[PDB]
């Protein structure tokens, strides 16, 4: 996404902790899990961390 | 939606090892949860399998659960077979509001040897086909394990409608028969060339034909 | 100050007796507070478990 | 507690490739780090695998160590074999303030061909009885490789309680031979019928029995 803007832009998201490693492949298939986000400023990086809350 | 197909006969000897496949038509076979019911004759179903492998506290380590996406098919599995285990095996999984339940499966621990049915084919009486009515008898009996599959065909062509197939019962001697009655009218009794009665057991196929006159 | 109570948490196929001696109570102990939970000696396999 | 079991002799010829195996009777042998240590004749051992898989300063990689979870065994494998490493082997465990070795491994490289043992089983001298004295000699000679797990049987039961059992030496044609004696009372002599002397070598049994009078 590009902010062709001229205020700075609120971007969200989420990161899915599935219930079990059964229910996260289920849903977003089997494998390590993996997402990424990176601006100018910004990065970091996350790996669904799935257990029962 | 889709569907789940389990082979109706499964049978093997105490203490060997079967499994019960369960095949689903569309969509894959590991985008969603498989359950594996089992249903002793005469009692409400049991849930031996959940999640595809997980087995209920008091269900024994014999019992396993599995997804072969290759195949699109979840197995269970049992090991060691006991006497108890005989019963009917139902595959189940879901989709997007839609609960969808496998065939069924006959599990049988052979007691004693396999022994393909005796099927004696009837046309319809004379007397009938004055009543205006027609009606085909296929009596299968002297069959070991006890499930059989009745197909009917209207002279090179299945005719599913007017069939009415009996659940298999044990015989006096520890054997099962049933009993299949295609129901038609006399004008299309008249109409095709023959009729057949095709019993399948255990991958067998008897297939036997009448005719008018 | 503070006043303890204990959890109830109960563990089953797995060892609970995890020590060393670096907390030495006459012998190799650990934390009062605290179980270092370890693979079952027979199979050697820590389970998913669910502790509340 | 537990005990760690190796085979007696691994044989081999130069440059081949060689599995010494190392099964824990109880609890799983990755519960633990296993170590092997290498006795050359007439010394004090040194270490070739900690850690299941590592080697420390000076040690060829030719070892290497690994564990199966499925035979509940270790394993040193030796690749190219090198008439340096014909020694004894022992791998090690542990437990919760226990240290566990094994019964040791007699690793041979072969410089001849196998050869079999030539068993002759001597009664009590007559002379000896007259010491209120028993004395049972087993003469092994004449095998390859030097290793051999003599098995006494009073007549058709394991005796172990008065056998001495020499450690095979180098004959002069370059093959092994071991003695074996078994203490009696004369009593003990002519209360049983037959008295055998089991010699198993590579699997193969050979048994010398004798008898009074």
């Amino acid at each position: 996404y590009k902010n062709t803007r001229k205020s700075p832009a609120l971007i969200v998201w989420g990161i899915h902790h599935s219930v079990s490693t059964a229910e996260q492949t289920k849903l977003y298939g089997s494998g390590n899990k993996l997402v990424t986000v990176g601006s100018s400023n910004y990065q970091q990086s996350f790996v669904p961390s799935p257990g029962a809350r | 939606n889709f569907m789940l197909t389990q082979p109706h006969s499964v049978s093997e000897s105490p203490g060997k090892t079967v499994t019960i496949s369960c095949t689903r038509s569309s969509g894959s076979i590991a985008s969603n949860y498989v359950q594996w019911y089992q249903q002793r004759p005469g009692s409400s179903p049991t849930t031996v399998i959940y999640e595809d492998n997980q087995r209920p506290s008091g269900v024994p380590d014999r019992f396993s659960g599995s997804i072969d996406s290759s195949s699109n098919s979840a197995s269970l599995t049992i090991s060691g077979l006991k006497t108890e285990d005989e019963a009917d095996y139902y595959c189940q999984s879901y989709d997007s509001s839609n609960v969808v339940f496998g065939g069924g499966t006959k599990l049988t621990v052979l007691g004693q040897p396999k022994a393909a049915p005796s099927v004696t084919l009837f046309p319809p009486s004379s007397e009938e086909l004055q009543a205006n009515k027609a009606t085909l008898v296929c009596l299968i009996s002297d069959f070991y394990p006890g499930a059989v599959t009745v197909a009917w065909k209207a002279d090179s062509s299945p005719v599913k409608a007017g069939v009415e197939t009996t659940t298999p019962s044990k015989q006096s001697n520890n054997k099962y028969a049933a009993s299949s009655y295609l129901s038609l009218t006399p004008e299309q009794w008249k109409s095709h060339r023959s009729y057949s009665c095709q019993v399948t057991h255990e991958g067998s196929t008897v297939e036997k034909t009448v005719a008018p006159t | 100050g503070i006043d303890k109570e204990a959890m109830g948490f109960t563990y089953s196929g797995i060892r609970t007796n995890g020590a060393t001696s670096a907390c030495r109570r006459s012998g190799s102990s650990f934390y009062a507070e605290m179980k270092w939970l370890l693979s079952n000696t027979d199979n050697a396999a820590f389970p998913q478990m669910t502790k509340s």
